């Protein structure tokens, strides 16, 4: 009878401290004395005006000498009301708004809205697409580590490895140009499939890329994996237990590093993960360490991946074949009456996806992205919320950084892959 | 953790090592640690690096590489007889994510549909190409131009006048890239 | 006339030469604007050099969406 | 007061009274809006919807003026106040035109007159040329052609220009203004030295640039304004000396005025502002004025007519100079026993770091 | 970057006076095949053997050189967009008498920038008062 | 308490006695830190003109006669407060509180029928 | 704000509006922000109404004719024009000018026509 019941307020309503059991103490293992002395912290702003390791990133800490005591990130300062603005477009309208979340990995981004529209329409894509989506899924995942990894090592002093990568990273955005017209915000990956297909001789570009990053992973891994500066900035920084890195919402490296062997990859798999071969880098001391040395085998898995797309890659369609769904053909728009009123109505009404609801998710470069769409029928969506990783990740960094050293916070900001885009939204 | 199921083989790790049992020599142990090895060969890397080419260009008297895709500054089109591609259909008006077209039409003075107010608004525009993919006549095009940053924001406010004076001087570029890339459309 | 004109150009040889950015790198303009120092483009041939703070600084670059809640911290810099 | 103002010349304008993105119907010239006074008028104007003409002469100097309205509301142009094309191309399409050009020291290329008698009467003639409706020339207090003091006598002049030219010419005296980038409060509170040879025995009534600036706008809004003059003053009388006690009671530093006799400090005067290139604050004119003192009219408009209570300057002191004020735990007043007695709840070094 | 042997053998190819008149825009020493000109009068060279992304380059007509002064179908050439020079590119045959005569460029910090205004008329036209006679 | 300075954990109210003894505290705490607000942001104000809209703030909602709605509105004080005297608040939210500093003045509605109408509706 | 002809003429190759919601250049490049501006400099593109009617009539002697602008694919859609009245068809989408050859004596007899005929 709520909401009159609580006019009067009868029956409260049972909290979590009404179910705290005392634990088993048999086999629980857990005057002017200057010990009485109080000790007064100091709190320090952070961000994101004075320079932080990256991003509109506020970090208010209290600190006790060197020591951080509470760690309290302040977030919304790129909150530019993505989800509220989705619901006043279109499916096609809203997917451009996926390309800006995490803006290293927008192909990935976009994918995992395509397919939650896609599981919602409840259409099969052609393999076409899932094999073109599938090799531009690893190719952005190496867009992302290179961005990730390598601003993390500029983060901690190392400037030259982050000069290399981002010529790498230069080769890979003329990839996502050649197929889109963008450097970044490509638009490409569609419900449906992606766009349009890809240039008559963009795979042996890709190819002759692959032969040669092999030896850019290797001369990054010369910098940094066994310098002993590069191991005593990263070993025991950051640790997360297995058990907590769970119940913190942790997911991909940061909660691979922990020894938890889980990829969303492997667990469901999706477009074309199912019919490519690859392994799962996974730590075991759930430390900085851990999480740089997963993310550099994820580059050569990465690689390994992007070969057997190559390989595989189908002849056919790359859009699903209804015109109902898909933009048809500029030649069968111009030529047949079907066509044209289907090509009028997607781009001033759009498609109408069939009410429900549906929470997917995906290995993002930096873990598990999810997407719950609420469909009612039409052709804009209810209700469109987005589970960032980043968000998770950040919202632990007080449990991972309580007792520890200020100077050890740059090293684990820098093992999250926090990209502010996602945290906000 | 683990799947459910037996324990996957050999998950277990072996129990630690004591300095004891390390399979390594100490006059090579002490011999990285005051010799510093390991970083000796990084620095030997960045030698490597310093004698090979640079990736450098010189901009802006060399460019980077763009495709027929590449989604820049916005024109309007004409007919090889040059009356306006546009006929005010609003397609590009409707599609546009961020509602940065804005449009008005009658009847010409000989009765064709055509725009009388054309602005797309150029701090609006997310450069996506989704107009120019609902165009069913090829009148709204993105040019391969980025280089037209301006002194006032009023200079980005673009009007019909703008924008079929962009598309008389890019026109060969933008039949160009509609020639290249249309079988892909 | 001619002698003002020549501190002129020198003054503004060095306002060029040495051109400092303090790159409020907000989202996404911040990844193109970070491919400027790169070596395909390497800013620092032509005299750019990126500052963390705005006291060593020349020119503010707002690179990304300014919320309403970080308008307060970009009028301070 | 309403969505219809009828100007001078008749013209309706129907105004949608809001924010940035409103009407204002205005068209609006503002001289010398690039100084310490022409911020609040164009601020004012602007951010009701009007359109405010800036013309300018260093471009790095108005940047902060644009900030002010909406998009295509501040316009600039580039202008010389001995280019008349540039004067009147800023003036023609202008309903109101605001004169706030004005210097305290002579320069090399300007003498006082130059800036101010042939100052308004080049922009009073573009004024008359065009029907601008409401001519709004600013001046100074004791304006007074008849004054020994070139700035009281070239003020004078240029009003009487104005007036001839341009009968509806509307005057406005303000008496020297404090507030925000004033030269009044911060001048005080900043050098460490002041040469000056009357021991601050000047006295005046200061009133806050906020006021004369809402003044201005005022004057615009009413037509019963043209063809009067405005003395705009603050309440209370002060003396350089009783200000300057103020400054001094607000950041805790001790003034040290020089006090060179006038026949001396008069000719050095002359000397510093011809061979430095900035206002060094000091002139011979300068020196000269600090012996007048600011005689009210009583024949002339005050902020009463306006609907305004100007407010006194000692209510502004501590707002205006509490970022001058040190703050470093080396000055806090000697701790209480109530605070000696809690200092012994806390380690005071970390002994484990 | 140049190295010896690239830089020397060019100087020979173009002798000191060009040498150091690239050295004052381009600051390096580069020597190719002339691809042609444009009609603003900037000249478009080619070398193959170059690294990549630098095998084409202009040499720009005006001293206070600025990106935006190249003609259009050229600026598809530079930026690799496509491979034929505009010299032999058909479409840039066509004959548009509309079409801008003299170059445009960028016209922004000047003058000649462009003013947007409204390109439509009043949505209400208000009543013309006519008082009737007496 | 725990997770940062002014952290209240959010609780329902037992009874009504217990609502008003929270209104009370809330209340409390707010005009105690009305000297410390003051100078913490600078404010152009005395304590006195602080403390009024306080009380005011309180009044719009004295009339409230269901408990559940109360919570809210505590929870909403507590969370005010804790962004006040941590100082999360900038000056441009606190001084926006203070409804005569807009250019437009305070009186931001018509005083009666006829001013309204000669302005055009405000 | 303007006295030379680029700020007069609606387009250099027509002085007038052609549309009635047109707003004169007269008008449009007038007030304050038109001040101080090269107006040859303004982006000033050749009115298309006065060069589509320069396009001479394509003649034909079938009674219905295709039209898709003559780029194939680069053109617009396919649409199918009726010249059985005794006038100039003109294509919806391109305003080319097709007529029958069946009435040119009568379209020749006129004094006047919209499309050159020759
Ligand atoms: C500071 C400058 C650098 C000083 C160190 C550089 C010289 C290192 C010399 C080599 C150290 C060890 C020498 C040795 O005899 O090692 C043998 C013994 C264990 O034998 P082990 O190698 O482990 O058996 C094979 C298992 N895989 O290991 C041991 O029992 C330790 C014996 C140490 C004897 C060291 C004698 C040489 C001291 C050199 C001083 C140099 C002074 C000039 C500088
Ligand atoms: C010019 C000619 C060439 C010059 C070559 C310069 C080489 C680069 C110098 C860069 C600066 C030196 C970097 C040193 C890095 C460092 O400080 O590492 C700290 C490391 C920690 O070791 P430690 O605390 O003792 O405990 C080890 C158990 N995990 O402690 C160490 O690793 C100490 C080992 C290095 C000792 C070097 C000094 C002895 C030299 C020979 C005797
Ligand atoms: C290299 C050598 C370059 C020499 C260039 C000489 C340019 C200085 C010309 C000085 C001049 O003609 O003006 C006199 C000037 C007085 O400055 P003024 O503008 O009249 O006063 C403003 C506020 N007092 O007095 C000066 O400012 C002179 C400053 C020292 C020179
Ligand atoms: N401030 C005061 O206390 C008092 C001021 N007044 C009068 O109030 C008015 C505004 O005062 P305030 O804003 O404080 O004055 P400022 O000195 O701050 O500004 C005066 C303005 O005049 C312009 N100007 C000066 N000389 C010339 C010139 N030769 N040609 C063109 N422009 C010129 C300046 O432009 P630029 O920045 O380019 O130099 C500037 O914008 C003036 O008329 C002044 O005389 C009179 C009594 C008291
Ligand atoms: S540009 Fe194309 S889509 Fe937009 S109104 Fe004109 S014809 Fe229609
Ligand atoms: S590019 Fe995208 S955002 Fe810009 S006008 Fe065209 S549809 Fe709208
Ligand atoms: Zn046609």
């Amino acid at each position: 009878a709520e909401p009159q019941d609580g006019f009067q307020g009868t029956r409260l309503i049972p909290t979590g401290a009404d179910f705290q059991s005392p634990p088993d103490p048999f086999i629980d293992e857990g005057e002017d004395s200057v010990e009485g002395r109080k000790v007064r912290h100091y709190t320090v702003n952070f961000g994101p005006q004075h320079p932080a390791a990256h991003g509109v990133l506020r970090l208010i800490l209290e600190l006790n000498g060197e020591e951080i005591v509470r760690a309290d990130p302040h977030v919304g300062l790129l909150h530019r009301g993505t989800e509220k603005l989705c619901e006043y477009k279109t499916y096609m309208q809203a997917l451009p708004y996926f390309d800006r979340l995490d803006y290293v990995s927008m192909m990935t981004n976009e994918q995992v809205f395509s397919l939650a529209v896609e599981k919602l329409l409840n259409i099969e894509i052609p393999p076409r697409a899932k094999f073109i989506r599938t090799m531009f899924g690893e190719i952005t995942r190496i867009l992302n580590h290179l961005m990730s990894v390598l601003s993390h090592a500029m983060d901690v002093g190392a400037l030259t490895p982050f000069l290399w990568g981002f010529e790498e990273r230069e080769k890979l955005m003329e990839f996502y140009e050649r197929v889109s017209g963008a450097r970044l915000h490509a638009a490409y990956v569609r419900p449906g499939g992606v766009h349009q297909d890809i240039p008559v001789g963009l795979l042996d570009d890709i190819y002759q890329w692959a032969t040669q990053f092999g030896d850019r992973i290797d001369e990054t891994e010369e910098m940094l994996t066994d310098n002993r500066i590069w191991i005593n900035r990263l070993k025991g920084v950051g640790v997360v237990s297995a058990a907590d890195a769970l119940n913190l919402s942790f997911t991909g490296v940061m909660l691979r590093g922990s020894g938890v062997p889980w990829d969303v990859r492997k667990s469901s798999p999706y477009d074309a993960y199912d019919q490519v071969e690859f392994d799962v880098p996974v730590g075991i001391n759930g430390d900085c360490y851990d999480r740089y040395l997963c993310r550099m085998e994820e580059f050569r898995q990465s690689l390994r991946i992007i070969h057997q797309c190559l390989n595989k890659m189908p002849a056919g369609p790359v859009r699903y074949e209804d015109y109902k769904i898909t933009p048809p053909p500029r030649a069968a728009m111009k030529e047949n009456m079907e066509a044209l009123i289907h090509h009028f109505l997607l781009f001033t009404k759009g498609y109408a996806v069939p009410p429900g609801d549906t929470y997917t998710a995906i290995e993002a470069p930096k873990g598990e992205m999810g997407v719950y769409v609420v469909s009612d029928g039409s052709e804009r969506p209810y209700r469109v919320h987005i589970r960032a990783p980043g968000f998770a990740h950040l919202s632990g960094f007080d449990h991972i950084t309580r007792g520890h050293l200020l100077a050890d916070a740059v090293a684990v900001i820098g093992t999250m892959d926090l990209v502010f885009g996602e945290v906000d939204r | 953790a683990t799947p459910a199921g037996p324990p996957p083989k050999n998950f277990r790790l072996p129990p630690p090592k004591n300095w004891d049992e390390e399979s390594e020599s100490t006059i090579d142990k002490v011999g990285k640690y005051f010799l510093m090895t390991e970083m000796l060969r990084g620095m030997y890397v960045l030698l490597e690096q310093f004698f090979r080419p640079p990736y450098t260009i010189y901009y802006p008297f060399e460019k980077g590489p763009i495709s027929p895709r590449f989604r820049g500054e916005h024109a309007l089109r004409r007919y090889p007889s040059g009356e306006e591609r546009c006929i005010a259909c609003k397609l590009c008006e409707a599609v546009c994510p961020a509602q940065a077209i804005t449009i008005e039409a009658e009847e010409r003075a000989d009765g064709s549909r055509r725009t009388t107010r054309y602005d797309i608004d150029m701090t609006k525009c997310i450069y996506c190409g989704f107009c120019q993919e609902s165009c069913p006549v090829d009148a709204i095009v993105e040019s391969p131009n980025a280089e037209y940053a301006t002194e006032t924001r009023e200079e980005l406010l673009y009007n019909k006048e703008k924008l079929l004076a962009n598309g008389d001087k890019w026109e060969p570029e933008l039949a160009a890239a509609i020639r290249a890339d249309a079988p892909y459309r | 006339q001619y002698a003002l004109t020549t501190l002129d150009i020198i003054t503004n040889w060095a306002r060029q030469g040495s051109f400092w950015p303090m790159t409020f790198g907000l989202a996404c303009c911040a990844v193109e604007m970070m491919h400027l120092s790169t070596p395909r483009y390497d800013q620092d041939r032509l005299g750019i050099i990126f500052r963390a703070s705005p006291r060593q600084s020349d020119v503010m670059i707002v690179a990304g969406t300014l919320t309403n809640k970080m308008a307060p911290a970009l009028r301070q810099v | 007061i309403s969505d219809i103002h009828i100007t001078r010349t008749g013209k309706p304008l129907i105004r949608i009274q809001g924010g940035r993105s409103s009407l204002g119907e205005h068209t609006a010239t503002v001289f010398g809006a690039t100084g310490q006074l022409g911020r609040y008028i164009v601020n004012r104007l602007a951010r009701q919807g009007c359109t405010v003409i800036v013309p300018y002469r260093e471009e790095m100097a108005k940047r902060h003026l644009k900030v002010s309205g909406d998009l295509g509301r501040v316009i600039f142009m580039e202008f010389d106040l001995r280019n008349t094309q540039s004067i009147e191309e800023s003036v023609r399409h202008s309903d109101v035109v605001y004169n706030l050009i004005g210097r305290d020291y002579p320069t090399k290329n300007f003498s006082l007159a130059d800036v101010h008698i042939e100052g308004t009467e080049r922009i009073v003639e573009a004024v008359a040329k065009y029907d601008v409706d409401r001519f709004i020339q600013v001046s100074t207090y004791n304006a007074n052609p008849d004054s020994t003091c070139e700035f009281f006598r070239t003020k004078g002049i240029a009003e009487k220009v104005a007036r001839h030219v341009f009968p509806e010419t509307t005057i406005v005296r303000p008496a020297p203004m404090f507030g925000f980038e004033d030269r009044l409060l911060l001048k005080l509170a900043s050098v460490t030295n002041l040469f000056t040879s009357n021991h601050m025995r000047e006295k005046f009534w200061p009133v806050h640039v906020n006021e004369v600036g809402e003044a201005l706008e005022r004057m615009l809004y009413d037509d019963s304004t043209a063809g009067q003059t405005f003395e705009l003053y603050g309440p209370r009388q002060y003396s350089m000396a009783q200000i300057a006690e103020l400054v001094d009671r607000e950041i805790y530093k001790k003034r040290r005025h020089i006090n060179l006799p006038k026949p001396i400090l008069q000719p050095l005067a002359e000397l510093i502002n011809r061979v430095l290139w900035w206002d060094t604050g000091l002139s011979r004119d300068q020196v000269e004025r600090e012996f007048h003192d600011q005689v009210i009219d009583p024949t002339a408009k005050t902020f009463k007519d306006l609907g305004m209570e100007p407010t006194d300057i000692s209510k502004w002191t501590y707002h205006y100079l509490l970022p001058y004020r040190p703050s470093t735990y080396y000055d806090l007043p000697p701790s209480t026993e109530k605070e000696m007695r809690e200092e012994r709840k806390y380690l005071h070094v970390l002994d484990d770091q | 970057m140049s190295y010896p042997t690239r830089t020397l053998a060019n100087l020979r190819k173009i002798g000191l006076k060009e040498y150091f008149r690239q050295l004052l825009y381009i600051g390096d020493t580069k020597y190719g095949e002339l691809v042609g000109v444009d009609k603003f009068g900037n000249k478009f060279y080619e070398n193959k053997e170059e690294l990549p992304l630098r095998t084409r380059w202009v040499d720009y007509a005006k001293h206070d050189y600025d990106a935006a002064h190249i003609e259009p179908m050229w600026h598809a050439w530079i930026s690799y967009q496509v491979d034929t020079p505009p010299t032999r590119e058909p479409l840039t045959q066509i004959e548009r008498p509309w079409a801008p005569k003299e170059h445009v460029p960028n016209r922004s910090f000047t003058r000649g920038a462009y003013k947007p205004y409204n390109t439509t008329q009043p949505k209400i036209q208000s009543w013309e008062p006519k008082a009737a006679p007496r | 308490v725990q997770p940062t300075k002014f952290a209240v954990t959010v609780r329902q109210s037992r009874n009504w006695a217990d609502a008003k003894q929270r209104v009370i505290a809330a209340y409390r705490a707010w005009i105690r830190a009305a000297p410390e607000i003051q100078t913490m942001y600078s404010i152009p104000f005395p304590v006195s003109h602080i403390r009024t809209r306080i009380r005011q703030e309180f009044e719009r909602h004295r009339y409230v006669n269901k408990l559940n709605v109360v919570d809210v509105l505590l929870q909403q004080s507590n969370a005010d407060f804790q962004e006040t005297m941590n100082f999360w608040r900038q000056q441009s939210h606190v001084m926006a509180f203070f409804k005569e500093e807009h250019f437009r003045g305070e009186k931001r509605l018509p005083s009666n029928f006829i001013t309204g109408f000669l302005e055009g509706r405000n | 704000t303007g006295r030379p002809a680029s700020a007069v003429m609606q387009a250099p190759n027509r002085a007038e509006v052609w549309s009635r919601s047109q707003r004169p250049r007269s008008e449009a490049m007038a007030g304050p922000r038109f001040e101080q501006t090269d107006f040859d400099a303004q982006p000033r593109p050749w009115a298309a109404i006065e060069l589509i009617h320069k396009q001479p009539v394509r003649w034909t002697h079938d009674r219905i004719v295709a039209c898709d602008g003559g780029g194939g694919p680069h053109g617009h859609p396919k649409i199918y024009i009726n010249t059985d009245k005794p006038e100039i068809a003109t294509c919806n989408y391109c305003g080319l000018p097709f007529a029958n050859e069946h009435h040119r004596k009568y379209l020749e007899s006129l004094p006047q026509t919209s499309y050159p005929l020759n």
